């Protein structure tokens, strides 16, 4: 089953710094890079000339790497071109690394890169009606700090799960960094039939990458090798910032409030509640 | 058979033979006469002429004509020599006819409105569904040894007799008796048919069946469902008042020429006002597979599909050996009946 | 693990009988006869069974084709 | 198809490992193994240790394990591994020549036969040098099956066809006609035909100066990649270059002009295995340039045509009067009887008509397809895909030209109780492995998929 | 030339919670020959498709299914948040053949009382696919429409290739006077799009009703599979969920808990309401001679954008259907696809 | 009588041979609607014509800008266009 394996990798030179920061600087993304170069060739080889692709994320944007948008106008030699064109495109990204790239660290364009990819896969499955590609993607992140749970990227994560579940796509995630199970990704890898591996920093992921991130392409008869439980007690009370269990959900706003609610104008939309409905909620 | 079902009151329609004198020149309404009357050497009592004298005497608007082609046009040209009606009506039966003289009978009645394109019209909802089938009776060494020994046409009944062929017939019999259906079998043999009619044992029309017994069996066949199998020999065509067709079986397949096989197919497959069965006109053809008429059994199949009748092949009979009266079932008795039929 | 290989010839008992008549005609290469509808033969000689079956039918049939 | 895979296992263990000497031929033999077998190769390519079968058995869960037996049986036959009854258990490990030659060829290794190609100014255009090779196939194919002009000049090829009996044509009389083997040549389209001929030449060119590993290294060198520069010059052995030049003459090497240049890596070397897209004075109207006519009325409605193709069509239909667009021909039981006279079974022609003559029967097949498979469980009546009315007449004609029947498998015994035979029979119909059976005899002559699973379930 | 909408006058409230109850016609008129198998069979094909669609975009909802045979409407699948019940119910029906008349008064009468248990926060709805041209009323139907409009049960119906004033009226009457709800096809795709459009919440101009705060909790998957056990099916299920309040093993479902009765949801259902509630702005088709933007797309990279002056081909249109709030180009594919599956405007996300 | 406004529709079939020759005797606005191919129709193609008519008419064909042509929107398309038409 020609399976399209498209890898998306995020490189913030502040987050690749964190990969250098974690442990010692005993090897930066190159170990992961040389892992990925070998990994991309293999799946390319596995199924019937099944294609591959690559996108990245700046500190301040995103761009395609292996698809290699129109610019002019060994080992099988397709591994070579896939690697080397990727190697040449990425080194072009590193010259697009400077203070202004180091500037826009407020956002993480991970949300934009993955929405753009779903346009690309919907684009390829739309064109490759013949030889319907049993495609499936991958995620590698350099676990960085300074934002315990950046919660500004929650809705696009979850919306694209639906499209991913809507377009029937298993999604596998590997987190390289400090031990922070990205709950929203952890739900995400759970939500759409994927595998979660929170690998450590400096292990050559090649042994890890081959084991659990080859599960799906078309196969899915094999035990996914995800990380531990995928608890779905979802986002903290938007008002509180504590994860709620018996949530208190406002109105058409649908904001999640804890036992906190101000009784008026829940802190995500200007929606007054019937004080009777507030009192009815308080009849306990 | 129709004109009283039809609106026609035969009190007006004086039928004429000139052995059948009837009311000429006093017949108040429409008329039904016939060619040999209306002109022939069979102009044979002055009833005939006087009807014709009346035919000329009364001015006629329209002339309904049925199979003008068989009788010479010259008399039709003589029922076109004397009277000068206004219209005729040529309800012809064949595309090419012996009355296709360079002055065609088309240019004397009215132009062609209806022709070999019988797809526009009958498909508008007249005709019902007719099913056709061709069972391959299994081979048994003697038939082939019988095939081997003679290349002559005498193999004819030698595969017709196949006792397995009798069996499949009996299945339909119990089957159409179970369905309350009616069965026509086209079997021109006398002995093996008797041998089979003896093998079945129902009041049976057979070779030279008494018409009363034919009628009796027919009455016991269409109104009574107990006798749900009759065997029509070559004496059905032509002609009898052929009985209704729900399950036609044909055994003999030489019956040449093939223009007749269009006739018989049309003739033997009569209409049926029964819709309890999903294929209310079964056509069957029990043929011993691997015998002389595989060439001629293949000749019948191409004919029907050209005629367009729904057709099929049922050689995987449901309970083929599970039917009653497996008389002569064994290859030996098929051989024995084959010896029985080598006499015929 | 028991597995008895061979050439399972399944047909009508008569052609079987003929084939068996034919098989008896070149020295009983039929290893076993599973039932009236099956035969177990050595594949080395089934080829010639049909050949003589062909010849004997070619000797028998001769193809009138009327 | 002779299923050339069965040939690699037939060559004994050493010449396989001898074959396995070039990481090219390590990397080559790997792609044909069943996908279960593929998965069990690569695991134990890198982790430099053998593995107990219990793990490999526990790796494969329920149904799909039949491919687990499909994997391991093809695996052992060609001996790329070594089973080891070390301590009574089963220690599975590659024929190490495979694994590392693979591993080498995996991680940029020493496949110099694999690396025997050379990169230069690849002046071979997409249209250039394969039209000869495509015309090479067209001319010889017209020669072999019998064209109006049998332009096949391959004297080595003609001897292989007659000597290998490739076509049931009178080589003594020069006839290139389709026999049982010639009918099989009309069936195996690109792989199978490209398979079938590769076998005849190996059988033909096997007496002296074979050098099979070099032959297989040279064959796998020309088809492995576009040797391009230095293929027929450098990356080719003595008998290999003669094979390469002979493959050059047969077109299978698109050996460039001068007879001494890099391996003309014609696309023909690619198609033998690719099992992918097949399309190859100065005019060649395609792709749908070919045409034929096959419909419910059992008649040829030819508007597009090709001479060798219509010559091939005429091999099973009468031709009367070739018209501007049509060739006067009508397919009948008589017409196929021209092929049944040759013993050509109405079996491969089935698959032939569904694939070939489509360039004119596209809409006709497309209207026949109707996508009546998802609607099949919905609307239980499929809409005439693929045409069944023709095959029954073919089968009945084949049945008219029939009356010899046989079965494969092995007779089985030691079925002690009715429950196990009833339980085994019941499961057998679940996977569909039982040709014929009877509780009375406790014997049946079928495949061993039934015996392997009861043993595996009982033993593990 | 463009076929794009001017303005949406309802992104504010959608009926996020629903109780849609679809009713069919198994009557003689469904056996007539206009639609490919007939009315009866091809109607049912698209209903199955809608069923799948209706619960995908409104999974918090339920539906029941009713047929219309022999002047007698006949419930065939209960009002349920489980589509498979309805799907399997629909599978059996096509195997029976439509018969008799549509007695709409019957069908309306059982639909109105079926929705009484549907609470205030859940929205009552009825979707009639009418295909015959006559009815057979057990009683006053204005009594029922008056009773129907009184129960706050809006009615949108999809007549076949004809216009009937009473269902003109019925859709007019129930839907707050705003007759927008007897839309009728000429065509299968028009019928197909007639089905797909019935999935989303149906707001036109909502009146101020009790906006009620809804208390629920969320279930969690079970792990032990040898402990295959269930409190919602009393069978061996190799692992289910557990209601946050009941504490009983519940199989995988957005269905309510069966021991303490609070609606069980994980996270996924409400975010469909989000893009239901607040959708985007339509990708504006940029002017041909006034765009002068990148000769590519943005959500994807589509170098096809023009051909640079071709008399007719260039003066036509420049494939630059671009969203507004992002002001980023998008090939029609992306512009269509962005507006199709992931609302999630690519330009508007990255800033 | 079957028509009330410009939003009204409906079939006005004529069923007699002499109606073929009296097409001119009909009033203009009726005559503008009665085209040549609609003369002496058999009953059969009459039903097909009104079948497509009722379907197409059953559609909500409201451009609201071509109605700016035939509705002359409020007090302006009369005041705009017609006060330009004072020529
Ligand atoms: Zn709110
Ligand atoms: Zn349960
Ligand atoms: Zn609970
Ligand atoms: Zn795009
Ligand atoms: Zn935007």
């Amino acid at each position: 089953s020609p399976s399209l394996l498209t890898v998306i990798i995020e490189i913030a030179p502040k987050l690749w710094t964190t990969f250098d920061e974690e442990g010692n600087e005993k090897g930066s993304i190159i170990k992961v890079l040389e892992a990925l170069i070998v990994f991309l060739n293999a799946h390319l080889a596995f199924n019937s000339a099944n294609k591959v692709a690559v996108i990245a994320a700046y500190s301040q944007g995103i761009k395609y790497l292996y698809p290699e948008s129109t610019s002019a106008l060994x080992x099988y030699r397709r591994f070579r071109n896939v690697d080397e064109t990727l190697v040449e495109e990425i080194y072009k990204l590193f010259e697009l690394e400077k203070k202004q790239i180091e500037q826009n660290s407020q956002r993480s364009t991970l949300a934009g890169a993955m929405s753009a990819g779903l346009t690309y896969v919907n684009r390829i499955s739309k064109e490759s009606v013949t030889t319907s590609l049993k495609s499936r993607l991958l995620v590698l992140t350099c676990g960085s700090g300074s934002s315990k749970d950046e919660i500004f990227q929650y809705i696009p994560i979850m919306n694209c799960i639906f499209s991913a579940t809507k377009m029937k796509c298993p999604i596998d995630v590997v987190k390289i960094g400090g031990s922070k199970e990205s709950t929203f990704l952890q739900q995400t890898t759970d939500a759409t039939n994927g595998v979660y591996l929170h690998v450590e920093s400096t292990e050559g992921l090649i042994q890890y990458l081959a084991t659990a991130m080859f599960i799906d392409p078309s196969l899915r008869p094999i035990i996914v090798k995800p990380n531990h439980g995928s608890v779905d007690f979802r986002t903290s009370c938007y008002l509180t910032g504590r994860v709620v269990a018996v949530g208190f959900i406002c109105s058409v706003c649908l904001c999640v409030l804890s036992i906190i609610p101000p009784g008026n104008k829940c802190p995500a939309c200007d929606s007054q509640f019937d004080e009777h409905v507030i009192a009815k909620l308080k009849r306990k | 058979q129709f004109l009283q079902w039809c609106t026609l009151q035969p009190e007006n329609c004086a039928v004429f033979t000139s052995d059948n004198k009837e009311m000429f020149q006093t017949e108040s309404g429409l008329v039904v006469s016939t060619y040999s009357m209306v002109a022939n050497t069979r102009n044979r009592s002055h009833d005939s002429q006087k009807v014709m004298d009346f035919l000329t005497g009364r001015e006629w608007g329209f002339i309904i004509l049925d199979e003008v082609h068989v009788v010479p046009a010259a008399m039709f040209r003589r029922v076109v020599s004397t009277i000068a009606a206004h219209a005729k009506l040529g309800l012809t039966a064949t595309l090419v006819r012996e009355d296709d003289k360079i002055g065609d009978l088309n240019f004397l009645i009215g132009p062609k409105l209806y022709e070999a394109n019988w797809m526009e019209l009958s498909q508008k909802g007249h005709i019902a569904n007719v099913q056709c089938a061709e069972v391959w009776c299994p081979m048994t060494a003697e038939f082939y040894q019988e095939y081997l020994r003679e290349t002559a046409r005498k193999r004819m009944l030698l595969y017709i007799m196949n006792p397995t062929k009798f069996q499949a017939c009996q299945f339909l019999i119990q089957y159409h008796e179970r369905r309350g259906d009616k069965i026509i079998v086209f079997s021109d043999n006398v002995y093996a048919l008797q041998e089979y009619a003896l093998k079945m044992g129902k009041p049976f029309i057979y070779g030279s069946t008494p018409q009363q017994e034919r009628m009796n069996i027919l009455q016991n066949f269409q109104y009574n469902d107990q006798i749900n199998t009759i065997f029509l020999s070559k004496v059905g065509d032509t002609s009898i008042d052929l009985p209704e067709a729900t399950c036609l079986i044909q055994i003999s397949s030489h019956y040449g020429s093939r223009r007749q096989e269009a006739q018989r197919l049309g003739r033997i497959l009569r209409a049926k006002r029964r819709n309890d069965e999903g294929f209310n006109a079964f056509f069957y053809s029990l043929v011993s597979k691997d015998t002389q008429e595989m060439y001629y059994s293949t000749k019948r199949q191409a004919f029907l599909v050209d005629q367009g009748y729904a057709f099929k092949v049922i050689t995987h009979l449901h309970g083929m050996e599970n039917i009653p009266n497996l008389a002569y079932a064994s290859p030996r008795e098929r051989r024995e009946l084959l010896q029985e039929v080598l006499l015929k | 693990a028991r597995a008895r290989k061979g050439a399972l010839v399944q047909c009508d008992p008569s052609i079987k009988a003929l084939i068996l008549q034919i098989d008896a005609k070149m020295s009983d290469i039929v290893l076993e006869e599973l039932d009236d509808t099956h035969l177990l033969v050595n594949p080395s000689k089934v080829e010639f069974v049909k050949h003589e079956l062909n010849r004997l039918l070619s000797k028998n049939i001769y193809n009138p084709m009327d | 198809k002779h299923s050339v895979t069965q040939y690699l296992e037939e060559i004994p263990q050493q010449v396989q490992n001898r074959l396995y000497t070039s990481p090219a031929t390590c990397l080559a033999i790997y792609r044909i193994l069943p996908p279960l077998a593929k998965f069990f190769i690569m695991a134990m390519v890198f982790n430099e240790n053998e593995v107990p079968l219990l793990d490999l058995d526990k790796w494969v869960n329920s149904n799909g394990k039949l491919q687990f037996q499909n994997a391991i049986k093809s695996m052992k036959s060609l001996h790329l591994l070594i089973p080891n009854k070390s301590s009574g258990t089963l220690m599975i490990n590659l024929n190490p020549t495979f694994k590392i030659s693979l591993r080498n060829a995996l991680t940029g290794g020493e496949v110099q036969n694999s690396f025997g190609v050379v990169v230069e100014e690849n002046v071979v255009s997409l249209d250039l040098l394969d039209e000869y090779s495509a015309n090479k196939w067209e001319t010889i194919l017209h020669f072999m099956v019998g064209t109006p002009l049998a332009k096949i000049p391959s004297e080595k090829v003609l001897n292989l066809l007659k000597h290998s009996k490739l076509m049931e044509e009178v080589n003594s009389t020069g006839e290139f006609k389709i026999t049982n083997e010639g009918f099989q040549f009309l069936l195996q389209e690109i792989n199978s035909q490209l398979w079938t001929l590769l076998l005849q030449y190996l059988k033909m060119i096997e007496t002296s100066k074979m050098d099979l590993v070099d032959v297989l290294h040279f064959i796998f060198m020309l088809g492995a990649l576009e040797v391009g520069k230095a293929y027929k010059i450098d990356a080719l052995s003595e008998t290999q270059r003669i094979m390469l030049q002979d493959m050059r003459d047969y077109g299978l090497v698109f050996q460039k002009h001068s007879n001494d240049s890099i391996f003309y890596p014609t696309k023909l070397a690619l198609m033998l295995t690719s099992d992918t897209k097949t399309i190859r004075g100065l005019k060649n109207q395609d792709i749908p340039d070919g045409s034929l006519i096959v419909e419910t009325n059992f008649k040829i409605y030819s508007y597009s045509n090709s001479p060798l193709q219509i010559a091939v069509l005429s091999l099973f239909v009468h031709l009367k009067a070739r018209f501007v667009n049509m060739v006067l021909g009508q397919i009948t039981r008589e017409s196929i009887r021209r092929a049944l006279t040759n013993g050509i079974t109405a079996d491969q022609i089935i698959a032939y008509l569904e694939t070939h003559a489509h360039p004119q029967m596209r809409r006709l097949a497309e209207e026949k397809l109707e996508k009546k498979l998802e609607l099949d469980p919905n609307c239980k009546e499929p809409l005439q895909v693929l045409p069944p009315t023709v095959v029954d007449q073919i089968r009945l004609w084949q049945l008219e030209l029939d009356r010899v029947i046989t079965y494969e498998g092995s007779l089985y015994s030691d079925f002690e109780t009715s429950q196990e035979y009833n339980l085994l029979s019941k499961y057998a119909q679940d996977i569909g492995v039982l040709l014929w059976k009877d509780d009375k005899k406790k014997k049946f002559f079928i495949s061993k998929e039934g015996n392997s699973q009861v043993l595996d379930f009982a033993k593990r | 030339k463009k076929r794009t909408a001017k303005k949406n006058i309802t992104p504010y409230q959608r009926g996020i919670i629903r109780s849609l109850i679809l009713t069919l016609d198994c009557s003689e008129a469904m056996l007539e020959k206009d639609l490919r198998p007939n009315r009866h069979a091809m109607i049912i094909q698209y209903a199955i498709d809608f069923v799948h669609e209706f619960f995908d975009q409104n999974p918090i909802s339920q539906m029941g299914i009713i047929i219309m045979r022999n002047g007698l409407a006949q419930l065939v699948s209960q009002v349920s948040g489980n589509p498979q019940d309805h799907i399997d119910a629909l599978k059996s029906i096509r195997k029976q053949e439509p018969k008799g008349n549509p007695s709409l008064q019957n069908a309306l009468e059982m639909a109105r009382g079926l929705l009484l248990p549907v609470p205030a926060h859940c929205t009552r709805e009825v979707l009639i696919v009418f295909g015959s041209l006559s009815t057979t009323d057990p009683g006053d139907i204005h009594q029922t429409i008056d009773s129907l409009v009184s129960e706050k049960i809006r009615v949108k119906v999809l007549g076949l290739s004809a216009q009937v004033a009473i269902c003109k009226e019925l859709c007019k009457a129930t839907n707050y006077g705003d007759e927008s709800f007897y839309k009728i096809l000429l065509d299968e795709t028009h019928l197909k799009e007639l089905f797909n459009e019935a999935v989303t919440p149906l707001p036109v101009n909502k009146i101020n009703k009790g906006f009620t705060l809804v208390k629920m909790g969320f279930p969690t998957r079970i792990f032990e599979d040898t402990p295959t056990f269930c409190s919602c099916h009393s069978k061996l299920v190799y692992g289910g969920y557990f209601c946050p309040n009941c504490h009983s093993k519940v199989c995988s479902l957005p269905t309510v808990c069966p021991c303490c009765d609070l609606m069980l949801i994980l996270s996924t259902h409400l975010a469909r309401s989000y893009h239901h509630l607040m959708p985007l702005k339509t990708f504006a088709e940029v002017p041909t001679t006034e765009k002068f933007r990148s000769e590519d797309c943005f959500s994807c990279q589509s170098r096809f954008p023009x051909x640079x002056x071709x008399x007719x081909x260039x003066x036509x249109x420049x494939s630059r259907y671009r969203c507004e709030d992002c002001k980023q180009e998008f090939c029609v594919d992306c512009d269509v696809f962005i507006h199709e599956i992931l609302h999630n405007c690519p330009g508007c996300e990255s800033k | 009588r079957v028509l009330r406004g410009k939003d009204d529709y409906g079939v006005m079939v004529l069923a007699d041979r002499r109606f073929s020759r009296k097409r001119s005797q009909l009033p203009k606005w009726i005559a503008q609607g009665l085209s040549d191919a609609d003369l002496n129709l058999s009953t059969d193609m009459a039903i097909s014509n009104t079948k497509q008519f009722l379907r197409t008419m059953a559609q909500p064909t409201d451009p609201k800008d071509q109605e700016g042509v035939s509705v002359w929107s409020y007090e302006d398309l009369i005041k705009h266009q017609n006060s330009r038409k004072d020529q």
